Formats: structure tokens, sequence, C-alpha cells
């Protein structure tokens, strides 16, 4: 079986640049390399076959190149909509073996996280459960660090982080950190602090609470 | 152009068998054979084999021989995958692509997928909660509201802020599995002028167990 090898596994450039992505294989596959692009939550699509023939409707800006074992998709004018995984695939002999994909992140400019802490809903409080949600929203780069400190103490169990993938439109990232508890756990404490370590500052972003009217 | 649609995403517990369909719009079924690709959240894309939509000749990639069966309902221009004696290892999303050529070296056009979840878990409909703020300067001239969807199985879950019409500002997060069920969040930052002036709402359809909530985010502030 032929073995399509890809490395790197993540790649990034800014808007308007060029990027190049390496696909190689076991033996000489005689230019018969296909390129797909699969954008997050979408079918793959055919970019390119015979390492250079653009498929109907893929723009001039995606160029095919290669020979022997060695192939490279080059994108130019990296648009915001080009973050996706790129996949190569042999089509010289069965079975058609695919590379393992490569993520294209678009390197953006820095952006500080917009953070928001949230109280347990009286509705879930009648259920006997308490979750304090914090959103850390629209940051750049992908590197956030999110601790909770219930009553000044690093609570490091009960939390679940979820992350958005890179935005198509503005190239940021967002994240959610829900920290569940039980009612008599919640009701025994009173400061609740979500903290955030991120490159766009030194002084840790902090969203902290307890109830009162507004 | 060619418009292949695939069946909805099933939950079948170990041992069972699932029918997965591809229905061919666009081309003349018979002169272009169906390709089936598996995508685990792992490797990436895997070819399972082709089906000669003319004679019905099937070809299977080694890892696929025997528990899998490509078939067609010709008439309907439909192609079907069948996984029998289902393993939790088969937990993944499958595709029918259309083979450009004889055997399906290139795959011009892919259906939207069908996600199978092999699992013993119970379908537990969600509890939807409106996450609204205690107070504070949320960045500037803006207020975020939120919504948590804890308790459902299996994914999907369709969330919509005010009937779809509220779009700009949403960040719906991925679901995450804590042991037996999923938990979800979505945020929507509105302008200070829009709330509690206008009526923001967390509309939730859990297709899987007929649940559909619309919690309102009452001011509670």
């Amino acid at each position: 079986d032929i073995v399509m090898t890809q490395s790197p596994k993540f790649m990034s450039t800014s808007v308007g640049d060029r990027v190049t992505i390496t696909c190689k294989a076991s033996q000489d596959v005689s230019t018969a390399v296909v390129w797909y692009q699969q954008k997050p939550g979408q079918s793959p699509k055919l970019l390119i076959y015979w390492a250079s023939t653009r498929h109907i409707g893929v723009p001039d800006r995606f160029a095919g190149s290669g020979s022997g074992t060695d192939y490279t998709l080059t994108i130019s004018s990296v648009q915001a909509e080009d973050l996706a995984l790129y996949y190569c695939q042999q089509h010289y002999s069965p079975p058609w073996t695919f590379g393992g994909g490569t993520k294209l992140e678009i390197k953006r400019a820095d952006a500080a996280p917009t953070v928001s802490i949230f109280p347990p809903s009286s509705e879930q409080l009648t259920s006997g459960g308490a979750s304090v949600v914090c959103f850390l929203n629209n940051f750049y780069p992908k590197d956030i660090n999110v601790k909770w400190k219930i009553d000044g103490s690093e609570r490091q169990n009960g939390v679940l982080n979820s992350w958005t993938d890179q935005d198509s439109k503005d190239s940021t990232y967002s994240m959610s950190s829900t920290l569940t508890l039980t009612k008599d756990e919640y009701e025994r404490h009173n400061s609740y602090t979500c903290e955030a370590t991120h490159k766009t500052s030194t002084s840790p972003i902090v969203k902290s609470f307890n109830r009162n009217e507004c | 152009q060619i418009q292949l649609v695939q069946s909805g995403p099933e939950l079948k517990k170990p041992g069972e068998t699932v029918k997965i369909s591809c229905k061919a719009s666009g081309y003349t079924f018979t002169n272009y054979g169906m390709n089936w690709v598996k995508q685990a959240p792992g490797k990436g894309l895997k070819w399972m084999g082709w089906i000669n939509t003319n004679t019905g000749e099937p070809t299977y990639g080694e890892e696929f021989k025997g528990r899998f069966a490509f078939s067609l309902e010709t008439s309907a221009s439909t192609a079907n995958l069948q996984i029998n004696n289902l393993k939790n290892e088969d937990t993944a999303t499958f595709f029918c692509a259309r083979g450009e050529d004889n055997f399906g070296s290139l795959s011009d056009y892919w259906g939207q997928g069908t996600t199978v979840t092999v699992s013993s878990a119970k379908t537990t409909a969600p509890s939807v909660y409106p996450l609204a703020p205690v107070c504070g300067d949320t960045t500037g001239s803006s207020v975020t509201l939120g919504c948590l969807v804890k308790g459902y199985f299996p994914e999907p879950v369709t969330l919509t802020w005010n009937s779809g019409s509220l779009s700009s500002g949403v960040h719906t997060f991925p679901a995450v599995l804590q042991s037996d069920l999923y938990t979800l969040s979505s945020s929507v930052t509105v302008t200070s002028s829009t709330w509690p002036s206008q009526s923001i709402t967390c509309n939730v359809a859990h297709p899987a167990s007929s649940t559909k909530v619309d919690k309102k985010i009452e001011p509670r502030g």
C-alpha cells in the first residue's frame, strides 16, 4: 500500500501570504496525487488531481506541484476562509491512501480575551446542582489558561473546558469553562473567581462574583 | 450539480446493525461508482471500498471485509453501507463520495456524512438553563447572555438564539462528554440597547428525544 505522509500537522500564516504543504509517499506515484480541503463541519472537496489540475471552480490561487514521491499544495493570498485541514491522496494504485491532514491556522494579530463569569441558575439550584460558567471569548492566540479559585483556593476538579475552533471570519478563538458543584457545596462558599492567564497581558484577567442587584 | 444526501446520525449499541444511505442527486447513477470513506476523530480519511453502481461489484479495503456491506437500491439511485455486529470501535462519521473513474481513485463530490455512535448509554434529554449576568461592564456597550444545555445524550443538539434571527454575536461551543452525557454552552453578546428591551431567547431542539425548549433569559439582575 502506498503511504501518504504529511508533516507538519499544523501550519500557520497570515492573511494575504503563501503557505505550502508537504505530502510525500512511499514510492514513485507518478504525479497522481489528489488534494482535498475539508473545512470544519463540511464534506471534503476536490481541489486538485494529478498534483496540478485544479478542479471546477477552485481558484487560480491554489497551485499544484510535485513529482516522484514528493508533493506540495501551495495556497497564495491566504484568505480568512482558508482555515481547514488539507489532505493528500495517492491515486496511482489501489488502495488509495490518504495523508493524515494538515491544519492551516491563520496567524492573526494579538487580541485579549473578553471574559464573563455566570451564576448558577436558580432553576438548577432547585435541582440541587450549581454550575458557575465563565466564557473567555474572542482571544488570540489559542493559548489561554483558566483557573477557578473558590474562596481564594484553586478549585481544580469539576471544571470542563470547551473550545471553539478558529473563526472563519475574524480568526479569533473562544473557550468555555463550566465548573459544576452541588447546591450545598455552592451555598457553603461565597467568592468565585475565574482567572485567565493569556499572552495579551501580564496581570491575570479575573472575572469574579457573588450576587447582588444591578 | 451532483447533490448526495446521507441519512441522519444513529446511536446503536454494540452488537447491532445500522443502515446508512446515500441518495444520489445530480448525475446518472449507473455510470459513476460510489466510494465510502470513514473518518474517525483520529487518523483522518480512510477508504472502505467502492461500488460499481452498474453491476453491483463491491470492493472492500482490508480493514472492512466481512462486517461491512455496500449495497444499492438502484431504483432510488441510493447506495447504502451496513455495519453488522457493531463494535464501539466503529464509533465514527462515514461518507459516500462519488468515484470520478472506474474504482474511485478520485472522489469528486462527497455526501454530508452520517455519524454513528455505538454506545450503551441511555438517551437522556437535556436540562436547559438560562445563564444571565449578575452585573458588570462586559467589555463596553454590550451584554452577554448564555445558555447551558446539560444532561443530553446523544449529540446532536440544535441551539438557536431567537429563532435564528439572532446571529451576530453567538459562540456556540462544542459539546463535551462527561462520562455518560454531554454538556453545552452558547454565548451571545447583544448591545446594551437590545436587552432587556428586546426579548433574547435560548431555543433548544434535542432531535434525539423530541425535546425542544425555548428558555427566555429573564433579566434577573
